[PDB]
């Protein structure tokens, strides 16, 4: 009966849309600082999922109407020709919260839209968002305390996070987060090769790895980055180039 | 003036 | 300098310790109902982790303080000589929280206790986690909600959870829980050949596929069971047998 | 199917 | 210099506006059952209010939106020539928020807009708010839990709940809230001559003595209700008649 | 029929017992500041209800286990000839927390222990808790910040606090708590005459009036004091002069 | 060594 | 009787 290298079925005539909401600013009232770099960290993740045949869609700080009207249409429409499915947010966060532009909105309330019964050509296929989110406070590095509670979302969902509770995001003005960078680095050289959650783990490494002990910031000694993903994946993953 | 703080969306 | 197939160096003389909470019952003012069943789950993991050369370490309805003293204890002696750490509990819990005997214990301050600081031993070693936890009401099978957040803890830590936010635990009362069954049935065929996180990968999908029979019982019907596993490994986890 | 979940009050 | 008789001038032209936030029905998916008895109520609290000399103002089943409009007119108008203000919600509620018909509103934002930096004309005058609110489950009596923070509003400020934590608020479908009842009877026969804070601890009792022991409705009985009142009053209060 | 003027019956042959737990310095690891002048305090309220006629009993820096086995005893004792209970809670506090020496004590823990049900001797006899308790950060003046929520506790409990949340609390190292000060002047002068909420009120008063110099601190030039209480009471509570 | 950081009662 | 509802592992 099962089959240990079972995997998901990847030949379908698309691959799938890839969601980028890119937040750089917000609303004046909600006092969240600028997040510098982000549009480096867009554009990375852009091509990088284009590479990997992506059909890659951002939007450039929506409010949570907008945002809310853009995702559900995106769940409304035929996924069926589609191999998988990604979305993914840079912006502010806090526990259950993601931050849109004028407002916040819960972020299960976003993955939900993609669940089995309220997204029926998706079910059985991955289901991956990616959160570069985190606690607001010439190429300057910036570190963010973890705000956003990594948890899953449901079957075939992969949840990954660009820190850890108890450990500091970093994002350099210039070049971007230290996430995404590292991500983008391995979705180049690896994407189409390395099982999708191994890619992950090796991000894992590369940015728990980056050294925070000789900065020239001297208010962010010590404070390491440490990503993580949670899966609720059942088979194995790979973006292997379509023919 | 007003403001609402959090959205979200309902399937009616 | 770089190697994207890099693996934890499972090459110490000792595998590791397996420690293993099993709580049955509990104080008459918690008020939490017996978890029949989990015996079973715990000799089915005794076994495996055995065969997979850990030390295994048991322990039943230990009192919070009891079980916080042991754990102490096992985070304070040397690992220096062993490839990693396991550490799984059988029991109700809720939140950030799980329960011994007679008081609930934050989950965080359990494993903080292995963190690299903390442990010098086990820094670069995988620190496994895994929680068959939830919220209560011949072979019964008792339906359980989840309750215990699957969050993660450190870089190297590896957190596997029974079942997800929105999904519903299960446990036989004479086979034990279709998380523990599954888990182990996974490690007596391919614990010993597969990496780790791929192999829980195989859970997830053996768990969800799981169904009811419409008249076993009329009020457990849909009520699926979807495991997950937080993981923070920045590596390859194999656990080939030792020589 | 938007709707606001918890309104406040703001100033300028 | 200090007079341990001194009291709040109360003899300005106005007694003042007494704000009336009636709610028997709610916005379908926020699922909060009908609050039948509540006009009743409203119509009660208007006479004893009219009678005291208070320009009552009612507002049925605002919308948070409109809500908060309409508090914030009343709070940015002068009230130099009244002698206080009068605020009261009836409506569910839970913890730190009262519930408009779609929304929720934090009691706070509420209060706060008429402390002694948003209201000038207020400083010195006392603030009362009435809040008969709880949780949701011919003349009937239905049982709502305590779900509402008894807490204070700041300097100047008095709060009045229905019941606190650990009680059980009542409400007849015909002849309205048992607290709003109490509250009304002594009004109309002591409001007029009783310090108010001495009229508050008879509307204790009285509630306090309502008996719940032979219910027709089996469910509540030894659900007791106990009101109480958190002050931050700094003199004495009387509604003597005007004039 | 029903009297508006009623009143507590005090006419049993003892006041009552007035139960002072004083708490100076702490566990170290608590990091909790020394709070000096605690004593002043005490020996002033220990003065102020002698002569009210109560049996005062002073504790000193007790452990959370030693002052609930002493707050129980006097819980289980007969007070069937005592007019009223009275404790009064000196230290930190957080939350719905007190702090004995080496750890926190939830207050409904301590007010529980004399509710109807549970105490006999004091049904319909007031019950009288004040705290003064916040967050810890030559003639000195400190400043703390409100931290202990100001709820009631059950029928016939009056629950009093020295400073309400988003004020500041103020104890002078010689003199004592401005709050206590206050209090104690206030019970000399007319305790034994004036309704006992009515001079709690004064209390609020004369605490909402106190200034620092702005002379002598530069850091707390602006934090007021505004003490509240919250009322459960049933009657008039009056402290005649006792046979 | 360990420490309860909040005590109750029961019964 | 006393019951603790939270144990901690002290530093010293």
């Amino acid at each position: 009966m099962f089959d240990p290298a079972e995997k998901y079925k990847m030949d379908h005539r698309r691959r799938g849309i890839a969601l980028i909401f890119n937040h750089e600013r917000f609303f004046w009232h909600l006092t969240l600082p600028e997040r510098r770099g982000t549009c480096a960290d867009r554009d990375n993740l852009t091509r990088r999922f284009s590479d990997l045949g992506f059909e890659v869609k951002c939007f450039n700080d929506l409010k949570a109407e907008e945002l809310l009207l853009k995702i559900h249409e995106v769940s409304t429409v035929s996924h069926a020709d589609a191999d998988c499915f990604v979305c993914v947010f840079l912006s502010h966060g806090e526990g259950n919260h993601i931050y849109a532009y004028d407002a916040k909105i819960e972020i299960q309330t976003l993955t939900g839209l993609f669940k089995g019964d309220k997204c029926h050509s998706l079910v059985g296929k991955p289901k991956i968002f990616i959160i570069q989110a985190a606690r607001g406070n010439t190429n300057i590095t910036e570190v963010d305390a973890a705000s956003v509670y990594t948890l899953p979302a449901g079957a075939d969902f992969l949840m990954c996070y660009s820190v850890a509770e108890g450990y500091y995001s970093h994002r350099e003005t210039v070049n971007g987060s230290w996430y995404i960078q590292d991500l983008c680095e391995m979705l180049g050289k690896y994407g189409s090769s390395l099982e999708f959650t191994e890619l992950l783990t090796l991000v894992n490494r590369k940015v728990s790895q980056r050294r925070v002990d000789f900065c020239k910031d001297p208010s962010a000694i010590g404070k390491k980055q440490v990503p993580c993903f949670a899966s609720m994946l059942t088979k194995k993953l790979h973006f292997f180039p379509k023919s | 003036r007003l403001h609402c703080v959090e959205w979200t969306i309902l399937e009616r």
